């Protein structure tokens, strides 16, 4: 409904696309003042701008940042801290979070997904989707936080990196 | 000739060593904080190393 357009409004400007091959295989996304591209997805952004910045690397973490220009500076995500348990919004479906893990209906999420971030109630961004690892009728998911000042990443067993 | 330039060789080999693993060290030590959204490097963090 009205969320559904919201959200899709929010992502037709926030979140970008990375591309190779004429085939596109990775999304970033504009956090705070900063930008996160996990570090898996290799190619070409889909801008020309971002493009030309230099990057920065850790494969401890699997994500790229950087620093924004000061022209998307109005394009920002709202960035938040806390971690009530509840139901929390995201492009593929509302993904619930209980006992410190992240779990999703099955088949939801699809290979080359990454990237996507999640959202809260309230709009704000809590973490990143990197993978995912099911059990039953359950996925589970492989997200980093943002606990504090340090980025924390949480990872169940056999993960599968999409 | 032969003993000085090897020694002066393995000292500078040695002092480069150390100098990149310090490096490495420092890079490695303040990597997480450059990723996180917002927030910012304690004042002592960012004295005892230089903190852009």
């Amino acid at each position: 409904g009205k969320r559904e357009r919201m959200c899709m409004k929010i992502e037709n400007d926030c979140i970008f696309e990375v591309k190779h091959e004429g085939k596109v295989t990775g999304y970033a996304c504009l956090v705070g003042d900063k930008v996160m591209k996990p570090a898996h997805v290799k190619g070409v952004i889909d801008n020309a701008d971002l493009a030309k910045l230099a990057f920065k690397k850790s494969s401890k973490y699997d994500l790229e940042c950087a620093q924004i220009p000061v022209h998307m500076r109005s394009d920002a995500s709202k960035y938040t801290h806390e971690k009530p348990e509840g139901h929390y919004n995201w492009h593929h479906g509302a993904v619930q979070y209980s006992g410190g893990r992240f779990t999703i209906p099955t088949g939801a999420g699809k290979p080359g997904d990454s990237g996507r971030p999640i959202f809260d109630n309230k709009g704000r961004v809590v973490a990143i989707v990197l993978g995912g690892a099911n059990e039953g009728s359950r996925t589970a998911l492989s997200v980093v936080t943002w606990n504090k000042d340090m980025v924390t990443r949480v990872t169940p067993e056999g993960s599968e990196e999409w | 000739v032969s003993a000085v330039v090897g020694m002066s060789l393995l000292a500078l080999i040695s002092i480069f060593a150390s100098c990149y693993m310090l490096v490495a060290a420092r890079s490695k030590c303040l990597t997480p904080y450059a990723l996180t959204p917002g927030a910012a490097v304690p004042w002592t963090l960012g004295i005892l190393c230089c903190a852009p």
